[PDB]
């Protein structure tokens, strides 16, 4: 069982700039006062980093299924702590396997999981009737789970998931990537006096977790936690408020990066490679001050964006079965030999039914065998 | 003028020469950094690049 | 019912080459429309690599596909589906010069296109795909003409004065006091 | 898997295992230890209990994994979600006799 | 092979080496009793005879 949301006051996406942020250390080895270069996935420095945010009083609750690009930066401002989960997946339908990241209030629980999605899911708050406190008796994100092959069911523990009204006082920052089946997360908490978009300030996330999760990411979305009170009219439909945070997503971009370890050996400045000429000279001259002059700078500047397959138009299917499934080979000694053309070596059909016990490519890796076209092919056949 | 006009000569000639060592396998499979990273995945190409 | 190591086994060698000539078994990729005149990554029958595709004019002998510089880099291709020569060059080019004061005084730059009209640097230096924080230093009304190449970031003045930062073809470049870079002819 | 596949659990390989199964990757640090299985896995009348992927839209990612059963479509009509003609299960069953 | 010290290095608990400039180790995490321990060549040159 599952509520959606009808009360709707929406607006188009907003748009902000991040500046020098989205910063996270490489490598678990330990770096004093040197100027060490990187190439990874990164924010790019001044990027049109997009706005969400839950305020009540114009009953926005922002929380759309935005897209996975090969990395997330996400940021939240908060006092309230009404950003609580996050959902990952491919389709969020059922028919595969997603990711649930949940604080419920008593634990941090990490799912890898066939979860049948809620549209509009919400982790609820209640301001209890019986008993003057904060505490949730909703947990409204999934329908179903089957087939569940993770979790990570923390200690329990205690937050103040009340609700404070003023300035923000937390800004927790996170990166997020899938890379070879692992999902790294880097984590940093700070905190912050400002009531605007995001602070001035250089972060250095720290490497929280390294999931063995396994799954194909493209879409997720952000798990907010209803505001229920008796000042509040209406059924559960209507009868809600907005939270008072607001977070933040970037997308990270393959990039290199020039970053500075003081003598403690904590990640304190860093240069965005590629982003301006200045920033060009300084990764160029490996170094964060150019003294007055003129410098040749190196090409850093453009990155590919497409790509394009220019592949000859044949149709005809390759004679694998007039070489594999031929009723009689030849000797050894008379081996036979088949001139082959104009074909689809697809080679994908002798899945079905033809297994080998040796496989041994010379001159050519296996995996590339799809993408390339063979000039003079001769098939050699015997027993 | 042969001095100035050798001094030319030489500069033009070195840079042709640094162009046309390009041409060099050096121990890869092939001079080409394409062919080798079409022939070749990251997992063996490391290595010839 | 003999042993396995006496077993018949079935075998046969596929034997081709790669990328030296016309290839009629192809793999099973699907081929794309062609975007010329923009930094792509392109694959003409298996032959990745990324550049930029312009039209030419070659004499391919029947049994020739592609075609190599001095370099040894593969320079003109023969498009497989439509039969035409396509060359390939570099997406970018060297000739470019960032000049500033020295950093403690200020963070502008100005930059120095070699040996390009000013008319014709962005698709020089594909601007369309380039940064936006790029594209403002790549045109404007601070771009000056020189005999080395084109200047931006700098206002040209007329007088003259101590070469301060050198740039060539007698233009050098200084900081002046709002606060900007001037380009200038050198006083002798 | 069968035996005739251990070749294929190794980096840069391919085939039904090394695409559409279980991918390792080349900056793969580790190891991989295989050794027969019969009259421990395999029962008269065929054990059918061990299943593996057969047909998939495109390769796996090193160390991914994909469960879903979903109907593959092979040819050009969706035939949304029923198997049928020009569509099949992508799942297959080893045939393990002893 | 080296010659072991005892120094002062604040580590995260997430990291036990440290490298320096040219790469090579410097610092060592011991796992047994933890502490920082730097190591250093047994030898150095500046021997003239
Ligand atoms: C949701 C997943 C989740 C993660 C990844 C997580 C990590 C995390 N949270 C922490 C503290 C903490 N974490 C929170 C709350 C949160 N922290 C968050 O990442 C989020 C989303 C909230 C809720 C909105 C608070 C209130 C503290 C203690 C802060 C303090 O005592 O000053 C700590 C430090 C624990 C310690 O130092 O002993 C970690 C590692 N906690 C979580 O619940
Ligand atoms: C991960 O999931 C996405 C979405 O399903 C897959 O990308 C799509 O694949 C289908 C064909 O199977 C295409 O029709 C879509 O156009 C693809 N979408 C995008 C954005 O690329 C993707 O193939 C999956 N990754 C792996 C390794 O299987
Ligand atoms: C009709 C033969 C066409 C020859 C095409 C030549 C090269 C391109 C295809 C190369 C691989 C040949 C099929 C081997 C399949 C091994 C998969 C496996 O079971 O592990
Ligand atoms: C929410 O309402 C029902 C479930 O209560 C669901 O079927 C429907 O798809 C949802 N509405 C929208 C607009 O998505
Ligand atoms: C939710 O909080 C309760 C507190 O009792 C806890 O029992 C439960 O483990 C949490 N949810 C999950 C999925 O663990
Ligand atoms: C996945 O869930 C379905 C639901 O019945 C089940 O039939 C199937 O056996 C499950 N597969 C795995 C690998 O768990
Ligand atoms: C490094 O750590 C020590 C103790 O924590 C502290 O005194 C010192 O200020 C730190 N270094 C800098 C530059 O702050
Ligand atoms: C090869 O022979 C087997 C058995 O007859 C058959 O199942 C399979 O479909 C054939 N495959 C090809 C490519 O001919
Ligand atoms: C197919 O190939 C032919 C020549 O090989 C070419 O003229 C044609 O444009 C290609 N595309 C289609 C749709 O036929
Ligand atoms: C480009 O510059 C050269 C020399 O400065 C000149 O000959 C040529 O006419 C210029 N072309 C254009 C379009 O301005
Ligand atoms: C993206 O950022 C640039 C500045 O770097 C700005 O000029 C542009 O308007 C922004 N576009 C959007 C959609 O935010
Ligand atoms: C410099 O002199 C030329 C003509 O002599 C004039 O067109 C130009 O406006 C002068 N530069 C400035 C900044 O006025
Ligand atoms: C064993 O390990 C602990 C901490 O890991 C350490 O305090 C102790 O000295 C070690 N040796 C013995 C004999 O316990």
């Amino acid at each position: 069982q599952c509520v959606n949301l009808t009360t709707r006051t929406q607006l188009p996406p907003a748009y902000t700039n991040s500046f020098t942020r989205g910063v996270y250390y490489p490598d678990k080895v330990f770096r004093s006062s040197v100027l060490h270069s990187t190439q990874d996935l990164f924010l790019p420095f001044f990027s049109n980093v997009t706005w969400f945010h839950a305020i009540h009083v114009t009953k926005r609750f922002d929380n759309p299924v935005l897209p996975f690009n090969d990395g997330v930066y996400f940021a939240s401002t908060e006092k309230s702590n009404i950003i609580r989960g996050w959902i990952f997946g491919t389709t969020l339908d059922s028919k595969t396997q997603s990711l649930l990241i949940v604080n419920n209030a008593t634990n941090v629980v990490i799912k890898v999981c066939e979860f049948q999605f809620c549209n509009d899911p919400f982790l609820g708050v209640y301001y209890h009737k019986n008993n003057k406190s904060w505490m949730e008796s909703e947990f409204r994100v999934y329908s179903s789970a089957n087939n569940c092959t993770f979790e990570y069911v923390s200690q329990p523990f205690l937050m103040d998931l009340e609700g404070k009204q003023g300035n923000f006082k937390n800004l927790r920052e996170f990166v997020f990537k899938n890379i070879d089946g692992y999902f790294k997360i880097y984590s940093k908490h700070t905190p912050i006096n400002l009531v605007r978009d995001l602070p001035q300030g250089f972060s250095a996330l720290e490497p929280l977790v390294d999931l063995p999760i396994g799954i194909n990411i493209t879409r997720f979305q952000t798990l907010l936690a209803l505001h229920r009170s008796y000042l509040t009219p209406g059924d559960s439909s209507s009868g809600w408020t907005a939270g008072a945070a607001a977070y933040y997503v970037g997308y990270l971009q393959p990039r290199t990066f020039l970053l500075k370890y003081n003598e403690n050996g904590t990640i304190t400045d860093a240069v965005d490679c590629a982003l301006d000429p200045l920033s060009e000279t300084k990764c160029t001259l490996k170094s964060f001050t150019v003294e007055k002059g003129i410098y040749q700078t190196s090409n850093f500047r453009v990155q590919p964006t497409e790509s394009i397959v220019r592949f000859p138009n044949i149709t005809n299917l390759c004679p694998f079965g007039e070489v594999f499934n031929a009723t009689r080979f030849a000797s050894v000694y008379a081996w036979n030999r088949k001139r082959i053309s104009n074909c689809v070596a697809d080679y994908s059909v002798l899945y079905n039914s033809a297994s080998f016990s040796t496989f041994k490519c010379y001159g050519v890796s296996p995996t590339k065998l799809n993408d390339l076209c063979f000039t003079n092919v001769y098939a050699d056949s015997f027993v | 003028l042969g001095k100035l006009q050798d001094v030319v000569n030489q500069n033009a000639q070195a840079l042709n020469t640094l162009v046309k060592q390009l041409s060099s396998n050096f121990g890869a499979i092939s001079s080409v950094l394409n062919d080798i990273l079409s022939r070749l995945d990251k997992c063996e190409a490391e290595v010839q690049i | 019912t003999n042993g396995v190591g006496y077993q018949p086994y079935r075998v046969v060698v596929l034997s081709f080459e790669l990328l030296h000539a016309p290839a009629t078994v192809c793999g099973p990729k699907k081929s794309t429309n062609l975007v010329k005149n923009k930094c792509v990554n392109f694959n003409f029958n298996g032959l990745t690599g990324t550049g930029v595709l312009t039209e030419s004019n070659k004499k391919f002998l029947p049994f020739q596909q592609f075609g190599r510089d001095i370099a040894d880099t593969t320079d003109a291709v023969r498009d497989p589906q439509t039969l035409e020569i396509l060359d390939i060059t570099p997406c970018s080019f060297g000739g470019v010069s960032v000049i500033t004061p020295g950093t403690n005084t200020s963070n502008q730059v100005a930059v120095l296109y070699q040996d390009v009209n000013c008319t014709e640097v962005p698709v020089a230096i594909h601007a369309d795909q380039l940064t936006p924080t790029w594209r403002v230093y790549s045109t404007g009304s601070n771009v000056f003409q020189t005999r080395a190449g084109c200047l931006i970031g700098a206002e040209h003045v007329n007088n003259s004065y101590e070469c301060d930062i050198p740039i060539g073809a007698g233009i050098c470049a200084s900081y002046q006091t709002s606060q900007s870079i001037i380009a200038y002819t050198m006083s002798l | 898997i069968r035996g005739d596949e251990v070749r294929q659990i190794a980096p840069g390989q391919t085939g039904k295992i090394a695409d559409y199964n279980y991918k390792l990757p080349c900056d793969f640090t580790g190891c991989v230890i295989a050794w027969n299985s019969n009259n421990l896995d395999s029962k008269v009348g065929g054990n059918y209990n061990y299943l593996y992927r057969l047909f998939r839209k495109s390769n796996l990612k090193p160390f991914e994994r994909d469960i879903s059963t979903e109907i593959y479509q092979a040819g050009s009509t969706p035939c949304n979600g029923v198997e049928g003609f020009n569509c099949y299960f992508p799942l297959q069953s080893y045939g393990f006799q002893p």
